[PDB]
RNA sequence: UAGGAGGGCGCGGCGGCCGAUGCAAAACCCGGGGCGCGAGCCCGGGCGGAGCGGCCGUCGGUGCAGAUCUUGGUGGUAGUA
RNA sequence: AAAUUGCCGGGAGGGAAGCGGAUGGGGGCCGGCGAUGCGCCCCGGC
């Protein structure tokens, strides 16, 4: 974002491409945003993912076991998309996985927003690895 | 059953938000929301009221005006929410303090050149934002050349409207209304 | 996959709104249309005549939308948009759009499983 | 005194030279005004 | 019998813009092609471009073959891109796909 | 006098005497004790997505349900519902959860 | 879009800047935003409003 | 009611964005399941056998129960006169 | 496709039928229609 992030917002807030908007613009509208930096996919300005300098991504790596990348935008390199996000890939247990997650985030106060956010996305991820590593073992209703 | 006139529900309206969805308004817009409400400052209640405003209710401000409101208050920093237009029927320009909307890019290099600062809205809430030693000002509503033709009808006594003529001349509307010798004098 | 919804669903209208007259004729679908009548029972709401939808059959907005499942429903075309209710899946439940293959089917509802969200349409096209 | 550079991304096969970056337009800098852009680009696409 | 109120040629097809603000308008897209949100918003795989505004020497006004067009575009990250085009080409929906679209 | 007692339990005095801030006057010295930063887990194994809200001990302390006038340890009831429906049985004693608790004798 | 080295450098050529007659366009020069700063954030906790 | 305005639903194109489809698209049928107060929408099953949808902007020959409406079909009258 | 007709299975009928609100009785259909998992512990190795 050459331009700030409130006027990114003002600029995205009704049409992008990672946008899915469905039910039509009633009361029964449904957003959702598909950025693979956002959190939880909450199509607001607080987790959006493009207008924002200080952004979180928490993914399931490629195709290997129980590997989680978390990445941050980095402020100063932003005009540099090639590179513009600091991608750390972690293949740790998840206490160990938490206590990083909090110095990347919460720690040095580069977000202190996405603290809880971030972790419960992390803890989402780590347990659909593990249960794509072990199955369907719990149905998980109760 | 109650003795109400619609219910109560107010039956006026004003302008809640800008027709206008140009998003630097908005953002000027989530400014004084901000403003007014931490603030409660009169000055940035009508300040936001304005800029809920229509082009017709923002007429522009020349500096022939602008210094006869500035002649002698220079240390008060000059506010338009509008336009300022420059004027050159006036030649010497205090050098003033002037935040608008606009500047015509003649208005503006006018102010520069005379060594005034030329600001915008957000320069304004920097430094005043609860509006410290600030002129507020509103250009000429009613100077409109369509006001002209408001009021009271043309052909009514005592009007000075005026009336919708496809054209000026001696055959449009000067005959029967308009003197004694052709029926009567409106 | 545990419903997050804490509060009863409460419908104040269950019955559909049909359309004034569309029981004696065929050609009026069953769907509402006001009656516009000047002399209508309909439109002056004698009793015994059809009900008409208000704003007041309104449901809570903080139980609307939510299924018989105790979710909102959000239909998914591919496992792309899928994978990203990961954290909704206590309040959104996933149904794979009626147009979809069943080998895409098949994928989608076996990432549903292991991101564990909700599927009202796991037992579809098989 | 101050406008950022743009690096040039020279291809393969491209000469040694001492050069700098080209110093950002103003125009890359303009307001960006999407409500006028989408009246203009109706217009335009309207007027084929 | 007749349509209603039949079509006519001389409807305003053609719209009139003043020509300070097609300017104006011009300005405030080259100025949205500058953010890179903007275009990852607009739609643009950009996940592997040097540096915007994206500027590449003059040694590319020289390439003939489309070849070496796709070559120049490797050193870019604008090949992503392109090929998001060139998979993403289909059949039009609708009337379009016989009225020469 | 359910009045009278609503008025002096509701007495600021005679809140002071019951919820006994006296005799904890008597442990802490002469004045009332601090509370600290208890809980100190630092161990959550998973992070719920949505505001998490841990289980309660009910704090709410629910009066006893009572006794009827006409009810003492030593009288002949008349059973109403279930399987000993109009069997005429002897009450012992209510027991500490709020029911009755009977004898045919057997 | 993807600016060749040329095109770059003329670009200021033929839109302008802030001064009459500096554009290869007659009558026209770059539009100013209403706003300088758009960054709400900074507006809104800088030490003189806050 | 006459009337006025706001917010939405829906049909068909165009400029864009995200997709589906011979492991079954469009359409149509259903004592199938739902969502919305409602326009309407989403899913299930069957026939079907090749295309189709969603979102933003925008455009229109855009929404039917009447007009002794127009074209086409079908009834009761009637196995009667 | 509907209008409309036939056959099969069901239902109901003292000079109309249809429709609204109640449930009730039949059907027909719904397993996201309705759960079995959390904490504490000891091995037995991972
Ligand atoms: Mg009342
Ligand atoms: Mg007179
Ligand atoms: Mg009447
Ligand atoms: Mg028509
Ligand atoms: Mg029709
Ligand atoms: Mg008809
Ligand atoms: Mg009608
Ligand atoms: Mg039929
Ligand atoms: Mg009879
Ligand atoms: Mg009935
Ligand atoms: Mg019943």
């Amino acid at each position: 974002t050459t331009v700030p992030g409130s006027l990114v917002w003002e600029l995205v807030k009704k049409n992008n491409c990672f946008l899915i908007k469905q039910f039509g613009n009633s009361n029964a509208k449904v957003q959702f945003s598909k950025e693979p930096n956002n959190l939880y996919n909450v199509h607001s300005y607080k987790f959006s993912g493009l207008a924002n300098s200080k952004t979180v991504a928490v993914q399931p790596s490629a195709g290997e076991d129980k590997a989680v990348v978390l990445s941050t935008t980095k402020t100063k390199k932003q005009n540099t998309p090639a590179k513009l996000q600091h991608k750390t890939l972690m293949r740790k247990e998840f206490r160990k996985m938490a206590k990083s997650v909090k110095n990347q985030v919460c720690d040095n106060y580069y977000r202190p927003d996405l603290t809880k956010p971030a972790l419960a996305r992390l803890s989402a991820v780590y347990r659909s690895l593990q249960v794509s590593k072990s199955g369907i073992k719990k149905k998980n209703r109760q | 059953g109650i003795d109400l006139v619609a219910g109560g529900r107010n039956k006026r309206t004003k302008r809640t938000a800008p027709k206008s969805d140009d998003v630097y308004l908005k953002l000027l817009v989530k400014l004084y929301r901000f403003l007014v409400r931490r603030t409660k400052s009169q000055f940035n209640a009508v300040i936001l009221k304005r800029l809920f405003m229509s082009k017709t209710n923002r007429p522009p401000l020349s500096m022939r005006r602008l210094v006869r409101f500035m002649e002698g208050k220079e240390d008060k920093i000059a506010v338009i929410v509008g336009t300022i237009t420059d004027d050159q029927r006036v030649y010497e320009i205090p050098a003033m303090k002037v935040a608008a909307l606009r500047f015509t890019e003649t208005a503006r290099a006018r102010i520069v050149n005379a060594g005034g600062e030329c600001l915008t809205f957000d320069q304004l809430a920097l430094r005043a934002p609860l509006g410290q030693n600030t002129l507020l000002l509103r250009g000429p509503k009613n100077a409109r050349e369509a006001v002209r033709h408001f009021g009271k009808a043309p052909g009514v006594p005592h009007s000075h409207t005026k009336p919708y003529v496809r054209s000026k001349g001696r055959k449009f509307e000067k005959a029967r209304g308009r003197r004694n010798s052709r029926g009567f004098k409106v | 996959a545990v419903p997050l919804l804490t509060r009863k669903i409460v419908k104040k209208r269950v019955k559909h709104f049909k359309r004034a007259h569309s029981d004696r004729y065929i050609g009026l679908k069953q769907s509402w249309r006001r009656p516009k009548g000047i002399d209508s029972r309909v439109r002056r709401k004698f009793k015994g005549c059809t009900l008409m939808p208000n704003i007041g059959y309104g449901s809570d907005k903080k139980t609307r939308h939510y299924l018989p499942n105790k979710f909102k429903k959000f239909v998914v075309h591919n496992v792309s948009e899928l994978e990203l209710l990961m954290m909704h899946n206590r309040t959104y439940c996933a149904e794979i759009a009626h147009n979809v293959s069943t080998k895409k089917r098949k994928d989608i509802v076996e990432r549903a499983a292991q991101l564990d969200i909700v599927v009202t349409n796991k037992l579809a096209r098989l | 005194t101050a406008r950022p550079l743009v690096s040039v991304k020279a291809l393969d096969g491209d000469m040694a030279t001492d050069a700098a970056g080209v110093p950002m337009p103003h125009v890359m800098k303009a307001p960006i005004r999407p409500d006028v852009i989408t009246f203009v680009h109706r217009l335009v696409s309207c007027n084929s | 019998g007749r349509m209603f109120a039949p079509t006519r040629i001389w409807r305003k097809w053609h719209r009139r813009v003043n020509v300070r603000l097609r300017r104006v308008a011009v300005a405030s897209a080259l100025a949205a092609t500058a953010v890179p949100a903007i275009v990852t918003a607009r739609g643009h795989r950009i996940e592997s471009v040097p540096e915007f505004p994206l500027v590449v020497s003059d040694s590319a006004e020289g390439i003939e073959k489309t070849a070496q067009a796709i070559k120049v575009l490797k050193q870019l990250g604008a090949y992503a891109d392109a090929e998001k085009a060139k998979d993403s080409v289909g059949i039009r929906p609708g009337k379009g796909k016989m009225r020469n679209r | 006098s359910k009045m009278a007692l609503g008025i002096k339990r509701a007495s600021r005095s005679h809140t002071y005497h019951r919820r006994g801030l006296w005799a904890i006057k008597a442990k802490h010295g002469g004045a009332l004790p601090k509370a600290e930063k208890p809980a100190a887990v630092a161990e959550p194994k998973f992070y719920p997505a949505d505001d998490v809200k841990p289980r309660t001990v009910s704090t709410r302390k629910p009066h006893p349900t009572k006794l009827r006038s006409t009810i003492t340890p030593g009288t002949v009831l008349i059973l109403l519902a279930g399987r000993y429906m109009g069997k005429r049985v002897v009450f012992l004693k209510q027991l500490q959860s709020g029911l009755l608790l009977i004898t045919g004798p057997f | 879009v993807i600016w060749t080295e040329s095109a770059f450098k003329k670009l200021d050529e033929v839109y302008g800047s802030f001064e009459a007659s500096s554009s290869k366009k007659k009558g026209f020069v770059l539009p100013r935003p209403k706003m300088t700063n758009a960054d709400l954030g900074r507006l809104i906790n800088s030490d003189e409003v806050q």
